[PDB]
């Protein structure tokens, strides 16, 4: 996985690859890695795939019922503190590694958790077997003061370097935007830089080239009336 | 220091009758008059802001509340009681729900959940009965639009339009004469309006009614674009200048 | 990691460097060591970032309701509470922890506990995988009651070896200053502190 | 202590009866008609409902036949709140069986286990009665069709035809005096209602009052079929027979 | 007539154990008073002292909860500090949780959302304590939220609380009718104190002394408590004016 | 000793034009021994269509599961359970036991039958999901079908063409897996019905 | 009245009327007396017999080999907290060598009872015991009742008719306390201060039970043939 | 009525009549008193001598919590002994965790809590004793007392018991007549001069006077009894002083 999070003038903006992968072989060319939290609380995921999307929809539903308590939008530090408190307890056994990002009354944030617990800060983070693909990119062209259109080049550049260079990225680009005093943007598939070439030939078999032994049609409906 | 009162303190008298059941709708009819009104495209829940003192804020107390973005509840009877009900209804829609199936739940099951806590309160050890009614509209993709009345003992009805508290004998007649199976949605305010013009005393304008809709998707409500099948909640609270507009057409 | 505090005459100073690894690779390379647990008690971390946070955190709790309850809380205090996490979870955890503080009574404190969860009061302290080649350093350089700028000048010429010595500490130096005055925080880059 | 405001909700009286099961009863006894018949080829379940308000929505409305398994309903006399918690306890009995043997569960086996949970609150607990009796009505493959009753003192007995809630008396002497072995389900459906019609406290009968369904073995080709009538189908059904 | 001994309902629909909690909340014959300025909330409390042998500096009805947050409480002290311990506790398990500071209001409805459970489950009785928590929230600014043993809870202009609450409220209430706004419009808290000892003095017909007057100040980012003779330098421009 | 392993055995799902196809091979084994040439992988609950491989004690106890947990939602809900719902379903329950899983790679399949959009679904033994338009392959043989699925696939088959193209997919990945085949079964599902075709396979 | 009921309930005038009660069932107890010197402690009990043909029940228990008690009111209570008193004098020995002090025995028997008057659903021990010890400050002699209340003294009696002894005690009070080095005078004075709480009935050989404990004396108890040398 | 049968129950006054009724079983103890001096605090108890019998000066009622702290109490003696038993465990672990011995308005809160806790259910009985208390912290000395319902303040001087009265016009005297402060060694003599008069409400049985102090000075911050010559010393200064 390729994950990454860049800082800008009026927010964060956060990106991610496409790849799933079991083994050596790909089993999902096109996964959503960027979860949300709540509206304005995204995450980018690396590491075991069902305890990411486990850990993200917990922590969701937990901020969403303590939004509605508090009467108060929900802020980035409250989604990772109850985050890292949760990967903490379980001693790295939850193989979640997650950059979190949002736009909340306090301003723009940007961290990264580790499975065993432990967080970080900064203007632009990166995580996943393609973490030294994209730093070096980022390591290389990032500055202050950067514009939104400036984040969203450099961060896609990050995945990019990721989905190339590393074997455990790759197929698309997923970017979603937080600017503050404004709705957040998911650009699924913002990049579709490996779509399938056409294929040579239809494979496309003659009707009957399979032998069958036995037909019936399937009962899938209720138990009928008169 | 130990919980002991592990026995029902509300039981069965002679006559049938359970008491602290009876004793809490006799605290909802000392409430102040809420109402719902179903119309083909959307419900509609209101109530008065009786405040204590004039110097509340009575913008801070809600009595009209969002369960789920396509779920609202209002109440008559003890506030306090409806608190702590609300914070339990939004609970276990994630619980019993939502952590299951990735969805929030339809009405009638919410409401079932919300119904089950409190008929809980009516035969489990050391508790008294809720001294609330609630009114629960709604919307879900199979059910369409419904709306619920849920009293102390835990039983629910599904109501076209209804009234509780005060002066729901009254605003129930008013709305029997009204009520028909075409009512758009501005029509059904413009009746919730008119009912509860009968039922309060002093001030009438949008900061001293409370009143929410379960209608449309609001997109612009959401927080976020670019998941063509998250559209929005339902649930909306008119501000109180979009009330008094509508005040003037009365 | 390379992290010491040290008292001086008007309270103490806590230096640390900024590196966080992940095996050979720099996780971050801007990291902040040194943490708040009240207002004029601060420390530095070594061992496990997510243990040391973890136990950061509980102890802030701690001395939060200590505050509400009791008033200011002790140095000594504060060093107790983390000492009972870290001994009675030993087993468990991998923390090197440096405590710091400034009362108007006792001045500057600071304590260390390593990883067995033993505590001991001391003029100065070093610790984390960088403080082995600075024993000599620090031993020899060391007096008590410097003044502000000769502390500073002190920490940052010892964090500069540790650094230059070990490959596990890097990045730039963070400082905190605790004395009456308030709070100071101070940072040092490379191209100051590799040239000395 | 707490002693001071315990009820003692499980205890005899001198004459040793169970005030609170007596009492319960005695709830019950006020609540809305309910009438099972059992013919040959099926199952009538046929319930009066109390809250009539023109403005009640009916056809999204259930307070007196619930559906426990595909082969097994349920008519409720009593606090519906009460009734919602043991028919949810019903439904989970009946899919563990399910779960366990591969089989649907035999209607009696189902019907003791609902009744000995009532048993309990009659005995240990300090808890209040549930304040429901049930008609049961199923099919299986041992027995057939069948018929029970349960009530707050968690007996249970099996019945050919059946009243529970008001006027019980009055609908029990109808139905002993106008039922028959041999009736089929057509000719039970109409007894049903006939009996509901006399004994009702309202001045007339109508669609908008009842809850109404069938159990037949008339579904497509050997199999069991469960009818809860929507509102318009009682409507009919009540011209059908003339009542209307 | 058992059920005017636990919190179950009165055949009139009531629960007379509550209502019997609020007449304990004036056992103190204490009068409390909250107002908010632009930049702050300021509450202020009748303090007595009967008895020569107290020690003054040890009696007191207001707490600092937290950093941001003040209660005052009007009630029995031990009732009192049993709230004032549950409120301290549970601010810090908040910030520990959630990584931000409680706010104000959230405080109020968990404290009264806890006076609820006594007022519904038998073996708790409620708290005979009215407490009007204070702060400057990040999010909201000057707040002011009082609970009670019914377990209401909502937010404030200004309030008064004591035996003769209704003498201040109107006296107040008169005040924001003439200047049509929500607040003390006031840059220092120090002149929002000296209007509030003030108003409070109209109100009750008695002047005060340093040692009769106890003085909370919520500002951005810390509340804090008056000492005697803050108290005097607010009592001596009042007089000069 | 490997429980995804023991038993042998194959899922694969396809989507068509307005239609989706889901089969299985029948054999389950003992490692080496082969014990019957009968059991089958897919069930379905309504509509809603469940392949499960892997270890086959674990196959049957989540077939009673999910048949048990679709029951009660059909009663509370009074209505039959969708193939999107239903996904949410399997990765919440496989979820729940995180730290001692079922040892299963289950794939849904169905119709949606208010908007009659087709839809599979993968997950792995945690429940991750894996919503591909195109398909899904699980069991032990997986590489050999992935190879198949991918090469043979092409989008908008009709029911009669799809069927040829999830039979060649399935047959060929099952004969280069030594615990995979001994017969197989083809579900071809549209909106309002569905046909169940037994294959003529090798039986080595 | 109406406030006795129970142990959790106050009377208006701020009385524990079951522990009264309590109180009550020692006064219906048949006489014990104790006292002691600088060097040994006495315990004098006559036994109370239910007809001619059984046994006098059993009024004193050793609790280590250097304490031990007499009992009046209800015998189990006596065998609980005596039972409670030989597991504490027996975790002092185990954990810390130490023979138990006569004073903490004494506080360990106060909180025990207390807490059975203070919590629902319990009920005050209806006992009252004499405890006498020799350990690291001489001789030692207490009078617990089941209210809590414990109370170091040079000699005491309870039971029915025990304001007799206790009155003699109280005379005899500066002869006893010089009993030192000679145990049979020291019994003796205990015997002749039980006789003035006896009526009707006299100390017979089966009637009476003595014990002793001091300074290179073992807490010993005497009873049948073993007594008639005092009579 | 009955709302006095039953602990925690409010009658229509607001009142909680079972901690009224616990404070008549403290007015019926034997009278205790403490003085806050210039460094410290002394404590002081009437025993009332029941009988000959009664071993002087061993059925001590002060009791030290931690090693810092003195505690006097008038009642239920078995009640307070309960007390003493909660304080030490709740200044053990405080010690435990935060190492600094607590501090006295800590202490105080501790045992406040605790006491007002047993007026929340009917499951439980109030305390009936009122408790005297404190000592010397970091800040100085404290003296507290505190009563049944949990309520507590600091106090120049306390006093509790049958002769509470008397006691409480003669630490008024104290206090009016010696404001820039009290010396330790006074407040010993002051302390055995105010038991004795107030004897006289208790004046049936003759009693034995006991003393206690914790003085930064005297006793470097420690809780110390009184004995031999300083309490011959402080008995024979109060005997003068009532003839
Ligand atoms: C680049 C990559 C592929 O590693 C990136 O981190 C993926 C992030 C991701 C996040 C959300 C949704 C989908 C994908 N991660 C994966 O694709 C993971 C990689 C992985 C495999 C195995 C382990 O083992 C400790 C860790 C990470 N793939 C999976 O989780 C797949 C779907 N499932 C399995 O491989 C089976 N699991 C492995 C872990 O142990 C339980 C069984
Ligand atoms: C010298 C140095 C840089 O190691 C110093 O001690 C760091 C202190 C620090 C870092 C960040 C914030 C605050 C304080 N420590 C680290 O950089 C640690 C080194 C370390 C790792 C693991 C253990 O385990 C006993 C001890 C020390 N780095 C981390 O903790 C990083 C973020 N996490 C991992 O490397 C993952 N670990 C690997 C080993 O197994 C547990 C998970
Ligand atoms: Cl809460
Ligand atoms: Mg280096
Ligand atoms: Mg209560
Ligand atoms: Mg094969
Ligand atoms: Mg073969």
């Amino acid at each position: 996985t390729t994950i990454v999070g860049v800082k800008f003038n009026n927010g964060v903006v956060i990106a991610a690859d496409t790849r799933s992968t079991q083994g050596p072989i790909v089993a999902d060319k096109n996964c959503a890695k960027l979860h949300r939290i709540s509206p304005k609380i995204w995450c980018a995921a690396a590491g075991t795939a069902a305890d990411t999307e486990a850990v993200t929809q917990l922590i969701g539903s937990n901020i969403e019922l303590h939004s509605l308590y508090t009467s108060r939008e929900p802020r980035v530090v409250s989604a990772l503190q109850m985050l890292k408190q949760h990967l903490f307890k379980y001693q790295g056994h939850i193989g979640a590694y997650l950059i979190v990002a949002g736009v909340d009354p306090t301003g723009s944030h940007l961290f990264s958790i580790h499975a065993h617990g432990s967080t970080d800060v900064g203007y632009y983070l990166s995580l996943g077997s393609g973490s030294l693909a994209a730093m070096a990119v980022l390591e290389s062209h990032w500055k202050q003061d950067l514009t939104k259109e400036e984040a969203i080049k450099l961060a896609s550049d990050a995945i990019q370097a990721g989905i190339w260079n590393d074997l455990g990225s790759g197929s698309n680009v997923d970017v979603c935007v937080m600017e503050i005093g404004k709705d957040a943007e998911y650009l699924r598939n913002y990049l579709t830089p490996n779509v399938r070439e056409e294929k040579q030939k239809s494979y496309k078999f003659p009707r009957g080239t399979t032998a069958v032994l036995k037909e019936s049609i399937v009962n899938i409906c209720d138990i009928q009336e008169e | 220091m130990t919980d002991r009162y592990s026995f029902s303190l509300t039981t069965f008298s002679p006559s049938g009758k359970l008491g602290q059941i009876d004793y809490a709708l006799t605290a909802v009819k000392q409430g102040v008059t809420s109402l719902g009104i179903k119309a083909t495209n959307g419900v509609v829940i209101a109530t008065e802001k009786k405040s204590s003192s004039p110097l509340a804020m009575s913008e801070t107390l809600s009595k009209v509340s969002l369960l789920t973005p396509d779920i609202g509840a209002v109440y008559s009877g003890m506030g306090p009681d409806y608190r702590v009900l609300v914070d339990k209804s939004r609970k276990v829609a994630h619980t019993s729900y939502k952590r299951i199936y990735g969805e929030y739940p339809p009405t009638k099951l919410l409401v079932s959940e919300v119904a089950k806590i409190m008929q809980e309160a009516t035969q489990s050890g050391g508790v008294r009965p809720f001294g609330v009614s609630l009114l629960i509209a709604g919307h879900d993709e199979f059910n369409g639009f419904s709306l619920y009345q849920v009293d102390p003992s835990g039983s629910y009805f599904p109501w076209k339009a209804t009234a509780i508290g005060k002066g729901s004998v009254a605003a129930k007649t008013f709305l029997e004469k009204r009520w028909n199976d075409e009512l758009e949605l501005e029509d059904a305010i413009h009746i919730a309006l008119l009912t509860l013009k009968e039922s309060v005393e002093g001030e009438f304008n949008g900061d001293t009614i409370e009143l929410a809709i379960i209608g449309d998707e609001n997109p612009d409500l959401l927080g976020y674009t670019g998941i063509p099948t998250d559209k929005g909640p339902r649930f909306r609270k008119l501000t109180s200048q979009e009330i008094n507009d509508r005040l003037e057409a009365l | 990691t390379s992290i010491m505090a040290v008292t001086f005459k008007d309270g103490v100073i806590l230096g640390a460097d900024s590196r966080t690894t992940t095996g050979a690779y720099i996780a971050n390379r801007v990291t902040d060591k040194l943490t708040r647990v009240h207002d004029k008690i601060w420390c530095c971390r070594s061992g496990s970032a997510a243990d040391t946070q973890a136990i950061a955190d509980i102890v802030q709790y701690h001395l939060e309701l200590y505050t509400s309850q009791y008033g200011t809380p002790s140095t000594e205090t504060a060093a107790s509470v983390f000492k009972e996490l870290c001994y009675e979870n030993k087993d468990n955890l991998t923390a090197g922890i440096i405590v710091a503080g400034y009362d108007d009574k006792n001045k500057g404190e600071v304590y260390t506990i390593p990883l067995g969860g033993s505590v001991h009061k001391l003029p100065y302290a070093i610790a984390g995988s960088g403080s082995t080649f600075i024993y000599g350093y620090c031993d020899k350089n060391f007096r008590e009651n410097m003044s502000k700028e000769e502390t500073v000048d002190f920490i940052k010429h010892s964090l500069s070896q540790a650094i230059k010595w070990d490959g596990s500490s890097g990045g730039v130096i963070r400082m905190v200053v605790l004395t009456a005055a308030g709070v100071e925080r101070l940072i040092f880059y490379p191209d100051e502190y590799e040239q000395l | 202590g707490s002693r001071r405001y315990d009820s003692r909700t499980t205890i005899f009286s001198p004459e040793g009866r169970l005030y609170q099961v007596e009492y319960a009863l005695e709830s019950i006894s006020h609540a809305g008609t309910a009438i099972g018949i059992m013919a040959s080829d099926g199952i009538v379940l046929a319930a009066e409902r109390k809250v009539t308000s023109t403005l009640l929505e009916q056809d999204t409305s259930t307070e007196k036949l619930y559906k426990l398994n595909d082969k097994i309903a349920v008519a409720v006399a009593g606090l519906t709140a009460d009734a919602e918690i043991l028919i949810n306890t019903a439904r989970i009995h009946a899919q563990n069986y399910l779960k366990t043997y591969n089989e649907d569960i035999p209607v009696e086996i189902l019907v003791r286990r609902l009744s000995d949970i009532k048993q309990g609150y009659t005995q240990h607990g300090g808890l209040r009665p549930f304040g429901v009796s049930f008609i049961y009505a199923g099919y299986d493959d041992r027995y057939g069709y069948q018929l029970y009753t349960s009530n707050p003192s968690g007996n249970y007995t099996g019945w050919k035809a059946i009243s529970v809630g008001a006027n019980t008396s009055a609908a029990q002497t109808l139905l002993q005096m106008d039922y028959k072995d041999d009736m089929k389900v057509d000719d039970a459906i109409e007894l049903a209602l006939k009996t509901l019609s006399k004994t009702t406290d309202s001045s007339a009968l109508t669609y908008d009052r009842l809850e109404f369904a069938t159990i037949r073995k008339g579904a497509n080709d050997g199999e069991v079929y469960q009818k809860i009538f929507k509102p318009q189908e009682i409507k009919d059904i009540l011209v059908k027979t003339g009542i209307t | 007539g058992y059920d005017r001994h636990i919190t179950i309902f009165s055949p009139e629909g009531r629960l007379y154990q509550v209502e019997y909690a609020f007449k304990a909340t004036n056992q103190t014959n204490i009068n409390s008073l909250a107002v908010r300025g632009k930049d702050c909330t300021v509450v202020i409390s009748q303090k007595k002292v009967p008895d020569k042998l107290l020690d003054p500096t040890t009696v007191s009805y207001i707490f600092c909860i937290s950093r941001t947050i003040g209660m005052v409480v009007n009630g029995p002290i031990p009732d009192a500090r049993n709230a004032a311990l549950r409120a301290k506790a549970e601010a810090a398990e908040f910030r520990y949780k959630y990584g931000y500071d409680m706010p104000c209001d959230v405080l109020a409805k968990r404290m009264a959302n806890l006076s609820q459970i006594y007022t519904q489950r038998a073996y708790m009785r409620p708290l005979g304590v009215i407490l009007t928590f204070v702060s400057v929230d990040e999010e909201l600014g000057p707040s002011i939220y009082k609970t009670d043993p019914a377990g209401y809870y909502v937010g404030y202009k200004a309030t008064a609380t004591g035996p003769k609450q209704q003498e201040i409220t109107t006296n107040l209430e008169n005040h924001f009718k003439k200047s049509k706004i929500d607040h003390i419009n006031e840059e220092s808290w120090e002149k929002v104190v000296e209007f509030a000892i003030t108003h409070m003095i109209d109100a009750l017909g008695t002047e005060f002394s340093k040692n009769d007057l106890e003085v909370g100040v919520a500002t951005k980012d810390k509340f804090f408590t008056l000492s005697a003779e803050n108290i005097e330098e607010r009592l001596v421009a009042i007089a000069e004016q | 000793s490997d429980p995804s392993s023991i038993n042998g055995g194959i899922v694969v799902a396809m989507t068509g034009k307005d239609c989706v196809a889901i089969a299985c091979d029948l054999r389950l084994g003992s490692q080496s021994l082969g014990v019957s040439n009968k059991f089958e992988k897919i069930f379905h609950y309504g509509h809603v269509f469940l392949g499960i491989t892997g270890l086959a004690t674990d196959v049957t106890t989540l077939n009673e599961m999910f048949r048990y947990k679709t029951n009660l939602y059909k009663l509370k809900e009074e209505r039959a359970i969708e193939p999107e719902t239903f996904t949410q379903l399997v990765s919440s329950s496989l979820y729940e036991r995180r730290f001692g899983p079922y040892f299963v790679g289950p794939v849904v399949a169905g119709i949606n039958s208010k908007s009659g959009k087709p839809f599979i679904a993968g997950f792995d033994l945690i429940g991750c999901i894996d919503e591909a338009k195109d398909f899904i392959v699980s069991g032990t043989a997986s590489d050999q079908l992935f190879g198949m699925c991918e090469s043979l696939y092409e989008p908008n088959l009709e029911p009669e063409d799809l069927f040829e193209t999830i039979s060649q997919a399935l047959l060929n990945a099952a004969d280069r897996d030594a615990l995979s085949g001994w017969g197989a079964v083809v579900y071809i599902i549209k909106k309002d019905e569905v046909v169940k075709r037994y294959l003529k396979m090798r039986q080595d | 009245n109406n406030y006795d009921g129970d142990t959790v309930t106050f009377s208006p005038t701020g009385r524990l009327f079951q522990v009264e009660y309590a109180l009550e069932a020692i006064k219906q107890g048949s006489v014990t007396v104790g006292l002691r010197s600088n060097t040994h402690a006495v315990l004098v009990a006559l036994k109370r017999n239910a007809d001619e043909l059984s046994s006098y029940q059993k009024k004193i228990i050793k609790c280590d080999e250097h304490m031990g008690l007499s009992l009046a009111g209800l015998a189990p209570d006596a065998r609980v907290l005596s039972n409670y008193l030989r597991q504490q004098c027996n975790y002092s020995s185990l954990v810390f060598n130490r023979k138990l002090a006569v004073e903490r025995a004494g506080h360990l028997l106060c909180d025990k009872a207390q807490k059975n008057t203070q919590s629902y659903g319990g009920r005050p021990y209806g006992v009252g015991l004499l405890i006498i010890g020799y350990d690291k400050s001489g001789a030692h002699l207490l009078e617990f009742q089941p209210s809590g209340n414990v109370t170091e003294l040079y000699g005491t009696a309870i039971g029915a008719r025990s304001q007799g002894a206790k009155t003699y005690l109280e005379r005899t009070l500066d002869t006893f306390i010089k009993i030192d080095g000679n145990p049979d005078e020291l019994i003796k004075a205990g015997v002749e201060a039980i006789s003035q709480s006896l009526r009707d009935e006299s100390l017979t050989v089966d009637n009476l039970s003595i014990a002793i404990v001091g300074k290179d004396t073992p807490f010993t108890i005497y009873d049948g043939e073993a007594v008639a040398k005092y009579i | 009525t009955g709302y006095d049968l039953s602990n925690s129950v409010f009658s229509p006054d607001g009142r909680n009549f079972q901690v009224e009724y616990a404070v008549k079983a403290v007015e019926n103890g034997t009278t205790s008193i403490g003085i806050k001096c210039n460094d410290g605090v002394v404590f002081a108890v009437e025993k009332l001598i029941t009988s000959k019998l009664l071993v002087p000066q061993k059925n001590v009622k002060i009791q030290v919590v931690d090693r810092h702290i003195g505690c006097v109490y008038s009642g239920l003696i078995p009640d307070g002994r309960h007390l003493v038993n909660r304080g030490r465990e709740e200044a053990a672990s405080f010690k435990k965790l935060y190492k600094t011995p607590i501090p006295i308005p800590a202490f105080a809160d501790r045992l406040g809590q605790y006491v007002q806790a047993h007026t929340l259910y009917n499951s439980v009985r109030p305390f009936g004793v009122s408790t005297i208390f404190g000592g010397v912290d970091k800040n100085g000395a404290h003296l507290y007392m505190l009563e049944p319902s949990g309520s507590y303040w600091g106090y120049k001087g306390a006093a509790t018991g049958k002769g509470r009265q008397s006691a409480k016009a003669e630490l008024e005297k104290l206090v009016d007549h010696h404001p820039e402060g009290l010396s330790a060694r006074e407040a010993v003599k002051q302390a055995a001069k105010i038991i004795y008069l107030a004897h006289e409400d208790n004046k049936e049985k003759d009693f034995e006077l006991e003393i206690s102090w914790c003085s930064l000075s005297e006793t470097n911050g420690l809780h110390k009894f009184v004995k031999g010559d300083l309490l011959q010393e402080a008995i024979d200064f109060a005997q003068k002083e009532i003839n």
